[PDB]
């Protein structure tokens, strides 16, 4: 029309086509071009607001995309009867894709405020009600794929349209960086469960069909995999040759090659330090001396025979780390020892953990992939023989570590037989017992387990165990964002808030510093004692700046509890990387006059923060640790705990053979560390040796 | 408990706060309210008298001009200038083409702080920092190399400082009173950029003066000497000429090195313009070839806004969208030339 080319700037040229529509359709674009093409004229981009409607209903494309770059608004709502809307749109969906990538082979567009903003503004009404399958699948643009999805459970989003490996590499990469902000990640094949053949088949076919360049992520996956469930399901999903892949599987040659590789990059001193302690015979502590020979040798029988022969004296709990070394020696590769490992169980009525409960833990913890499947049914049958003498308390802590670890989705349920002894009703001992008892049975994930177990256990309710019982539901769902919704209660027991933020959020970035810092300032007193406990998880990103800074003020406090939770918060997550601040802090710590093990728990645990499974040959010298343990042991004088500290720094120091690192780069979580480490907070007598197993 | 409720009425309510004069070994404390007052207070506890030091503010109860307890307030106008903060979102990787030049300054400042293991085992240890400068207008572009140091621990951005020329403090201790308060919060970095003390030809305006102002600038000269320079408190200076510092100042430090920012060439122009347009998406119709080719020896900032002056006039035509009408008007700015000029003029 002639009004569009008028020199007058008076509004408006928009919406004018709605009043008279079919009549202007008799004309063509031939009248529109002289106004927009000629410069120094009024209404240059203003005429495009009327033109966008003319080219939209005519199905012409790349013309509407160019004329709508100025609008950015009327593109959303434009002429409403949905029948012309959804018709021309599906024609525009197939007509814009054919106008792009026609070179062929990119160059890529060229996110942007032109192409991406236009397809997103219309995508609103698309994702609202009608049709389906917008240009995100047709165009294949990975930038619009971030805006393609809508809020939904991601468990059903694991599937995707199959394509060539070329575009699949960019699709999996840009989706991974999208899923790091999202609860579920493409790496969830570890946790999930699932357990269907899908992840096993799709995991083995990513390297298909090449069997040569596939050495990575396959041969390197099976040797770094501690559980047999990974090497089991993948065995049926591994199609190379026939049936003879069992050699590299089963963790026989797998664990055997990496152990010799650790001796290569090793090794640990054997004859010098240990036989010097043999001249000192058995220490009066009867605490950390058992786990010494466990990881070291491995495999040698003579040092194993001296262990088993000495622990027949039955004295106290000393048998703990030693009998754990009986199985661990032969089981370093395979199978092993699982036959004679369970013999002392029924051969020693326990009547407690320190007598016959040690060897009962051996087959469970040293299993590491068994099942197999005899060990599962054997452990469940072995615990049915000893019930009233176990009973509900002391040994019920370690037993779940032998099932949920290897198989989280195991069909065998050990909870029903272990919950019949709950009638003891003792609120005190059940705290540290029922904490990981119901938690470490299985990873759950069905959401039906928390509902069942709560109805049968509570009944009523325990008024105490229900605290940790709800923490199992929080630990059940992994980083599913439901935990911030479960903290609205905030009971006076306060054990819920600390366990909720740590485990409830697992992500690359911290993001929890707003919630973690809020609960300590708003919380009641004595809650700040248990606040640092969350530093063992979210601090795996940057352990340097965040850990030692905040823990510098809490480490110098005279209170034993907050000083015990300070060095522990650093703990293992702070021992992954060395530093000069951790070494310089060691001074004045051993010179303190404070009594109780908390004084030496600070210093001696930080002595192992210089490295984990590194040295000594190759690399860092052991003479530095020998001079530090000798000079500090001349005080008090005994105080038998001075013989506990010199053997403590060599537990992880002289064992080596395992580089962790993290464990692990695959982002799992060790259930033996988080279990035991919560017990030393109300330390009494034997809760210290339970942590000594690690 | 009842402690806070019982002792709240002893000091107040309308109490006054003075300044501690001196400390006597007899436990008598002499407090001076403004102005010209004394007193004797005997208190054997709550001190904390060592952290105080004289010349500090302490409480005075109404009855009778006595201190209930000492607190650490303010402290001084100089400590406030450190915040805030900086630590921006920019990183050393956001600039390019200086990677060969920046690896010397980046590794020197990263030798302390992070990676201390090889720093402490050495036990020599060049914590001297560097000195920055360059043409035509750069030397704050070398501060963009410190934007990664700004994100590292605590940073202080300083141009001409404050107390140097304007009004003097007491001795070099101003930087050293910053060092003792930093030692709890350490590490830290104190930048120095574009010193205007000797940069101005005619000071504003006529003062006390053409002679003595050089002697109060000489106070700055001895303040940086310095007595006694030990740790860091990193010192990185940026200014035209280094010759203002006497050779006696170089003996305590800093003797490490000084770097110059050369004129970025066509490879550096395109790289600096690329990273700025990397995170924030650019336009495809604008080619980077004709921009870097038409210019010779220009910074990364100058190549930026010559495309802005095209987008400047672009909105007068009322286009938010990318339009080819600006492509010629941007190519016209390439034909406009004028990007660089400098004498010359001669035929050599």
């Amino acid at each position: 029309m002639s009004m569009s080319g008028e020199v007058a700037k008076e509004w408006q040229e928009l919406d004018d086509a709605e009043k008279v529509q079919r009549e202007p359709l008799l004309t063509l674009v031939k009248e529109i071009v002289p106004y927009n093409m000629a410069h120094n004229a009024e209404h240059e981009a203003c005429d495009l607001l009327m033109e966008i409607e003319q080219v939209d209903m005519l199905e012409k494309d790349i013309d509407e995309n160019a004329y709508a770059k100025v609008c950015l608004y009327l593109t959303s709502c434009v002429n409403y009867v949905p029948e012309p809307e959804n018709s021309a749109l599906l024609r525009c969906a197939l007509g814009v894709f054919r106008k792009f990538s026609r070179f062929p082979e990119a160059l890529r567009l060229a996110l942007m405020l032109n192409d991406m903003e236009l397809v997103e503004d219309i995508f609103t009404s698309c994702k609202d009600v009608v049709v389906q399958k917008q240009m995100a699948f047709m165009l294949g643009r990975h930038g619009v794929f971030l805006e393609l999805s809508e809020d939904v459970e991601e468990y059903e989003d694991l599937t995707e349209i199959m394509s060539n490996v070329q575009l699949n590499s960019n699709f999996l990469a840009l989706a991974r960086e999208l899923d790091i902000m999202e609860p579920k990640v493409p790496d969830d094949i570890y946790k999930t469960h699932l357990e269907n053949n899908r992840f096993g088949g799709s995991g083995s076919q990513v390297d298909s069909a090449r069997m040569n360049l596939a050495s990575s992520f396959v041969n390197g996956f099976v040797n770094a995999a501690f559980g047999q469930d990974k090497l089991l399901t993948d065995d049926g999903n591994k199609w190379l040759y026939k049936n003879k892949d069992h050699g590299m599987l089963s963790a026989a040659a797998s664990l055997g090659m990496i152990l010799l590789w650790d001796v290569d990059g090793g090794l640990t001193q054997i004859d010098k330090y240990l036989y010097s302690s043999e001249d000192y015979i058995k220490s009066g502590a009867l605490l950390a001396c058992g786990i010494v020979n466990s990881g070291v040798r491995n495999e040698c029988d003579p040092a194993l025979a001296l262990l088993s022969d000495y622990v027949l004296h039955n004295s106290n709990t000393m048998r703990l780390g030693s009998i754990f070394g009986l199985g661990l020696a032969y089981a370093g590769s395979n199978r092993e020892d699982v036959l004679t490992l369970l013999l002392p169980v029924m051969g020693d009525s326990k009547s407690s953990m320190e007598v016959a409960g040690v060897t009962a833990l051996a087959c469970g913890m040293i299993a590491v992939g068994s099942c197999n499947g005899d060990v599962t049914s054997t452990i469940l049958q072995t615990i049915m023989e000893k019930s009233e003498t176990e009973l509900k308390d002391t040994y019920a802590r370690w037993l779940p570590l032998g099932l949920g670890l290897n198989h989280l989705g195991k069909g065998e349920a050990i909870e029903a037989i272990l919950a019949a002894l709950e009638v003891v009703s003792e609120p005190f001992r059940s705290f540290a017992n029922t904490l990981v008892d119901v938690c470490a049975y299985a990873g759950s994930g069905n959401v039906l387990k928390v509902q069942q177990l709560l109805h049968i256990c509570s009944e009523h309710f325990d008024s105490k165990e229900k605290e940790e019982d709800k923490d199992k539901k929080e630990k059940k769902d992994k980083d599913k964002k439901e935990a911030p919704a479960d903290m609205g209660a905030h009971q006076g027991v306060a054990v819920l808030g600390i366990a909720l933020i740590a485990m409830g959020e697992e992500i690359g970035a911290e993001m929890a510093l707003r919630t973690f810092g809020h609960l300590l300032r708003y919380g009641e007193p004595t809650l700040r004692r248990a606040v640092p406990l969350a530093l063992a998880l979210i601090s795996v990103s940057n352990p340097r700046l965040n850990i030692l800074d905040t823990l510098s003020k809490f480490s110098h406090d005279a209170d034993p509890e907050v000083s015990y939770n300070s060095i522990f918060a650093m703990g293992m997550v702070g021992s992954g990387t060395n530093n000069a601040r951790l070494a310089a802090m060691l001074r004045q710590l051993a010179q303190y006059h404070a009594k109780d093990p908390n004084n030496l728990f600070m210093v001696r645990l930080a002595q192992g923060l210089t490295h984990l499974g590194k040295g000594t040959l190759t690399l860092c010298p052991y003479h530095s640790d020998r001079q530090l343990m000798s000079q500090v042991a001349v005080a008090g004088l005994l105080t038998v705990l001075v013989s506990f500290l010199d053997v403590r720094n060599i537990i992880l120091g002289k064992s080596h053979y395992v580089l962790y690192g993290l464990v692990a780069a695959m982002q799992p979580r060790m259930l033996v560390t988080f279990d035991e480490e919560l017990r030393p907070l109300p330390v009494s007598v034997r809760v210290g040796q339970a942590v000594d197993v690690v | 408990e009842e402690e806070r409720s019982k002792v709240d009425d002893l000091r107040g309510t309308p109490m006054s706060v003075g300044t501690l004069e001196e400390i006597i070994d007899d436990n008598h404390a002499i407090v001076s309210t403004s102005v010209g007052s004394e007193h004797y207070v005997s208190i054997l506890s709550f001190v904390d008298k060592d952290l105080l030091e004289p010349g500090c503010s302490v409480l005075l109860n109404h009855k009778v001009h006595a201190v209930i307890g000492v607190l650490m307030d303010d402290t001084d106008p100089l400590v406030t200038v450190m915040k805030v903060e900086k630590a921006p979102q920019e990183t050393y990787a956001d600039i390019g083409g200086l990677d060969n030049q920046i690896q010397e300054i980046k590794e020197s400042v990263e030798l302390p702080l992070t990676h201390p293991e090889y720093y402490e085992e050495m036990g020599i240890k060049p914590p001297k920092g560097v000195i920055l400068y360059g043409p035509p207008g750069t030397g704050k572009t070398l501060l963009a190399k410190a934007v990664a140091n700004q994100t590292s621990a605590t940073f202080l951005r300083v141009v001409g400082s404050e107390l140097i020329q304007k009004y003097l403090g007491d001795g070099p201790k101003l930087v050293r009173e910053l060092f003792r308060v930093a030692e709890e919060h350490a590490p830290s970095i104190v930048f120095i950029d574009e010193i205007d003390a000797i940069g101005t030809k005619r000071y504003d305006s006529n003062s006390g003066g053409e002679r003595e102002i050089q002697r109060t600038m000489l106070e700055l000269l001895n303040q940086l000497d310095g007595f006694d320079s030990r740790g860091d408190v990193k010192v990185i200076m940026a200014t035209n000429r280094i010759e203002t510092l006497d050779p006696a100042l170089i003996r305590p430090g800093r003797i490490d090195r000084k770097i110059e920012f050369p004129l970025p060439d066509e490879k550096t122009k395109k790289r600096i313009f690329q990273i700025h347009t990397s995170r924030m998406t650019l336009a495809d119709d604008v080619t980077l070839d004709d921009l870097i080719m038409a210019k010779d020896d220009l910074s990364g900032a100058d190549i930026k806004a010559i495309c802005t002056e095209a987008g400047l006039m672009a909105l007068r035509e009322r286009r938010m969208k990318v339009t080819n009408e600006d492509f010629k008007k941007s190519k016209e700015n390439v034909l406009y030339k004028k990007q660089e000029g400098t004498p010359e003029g001669l035929y050599l």
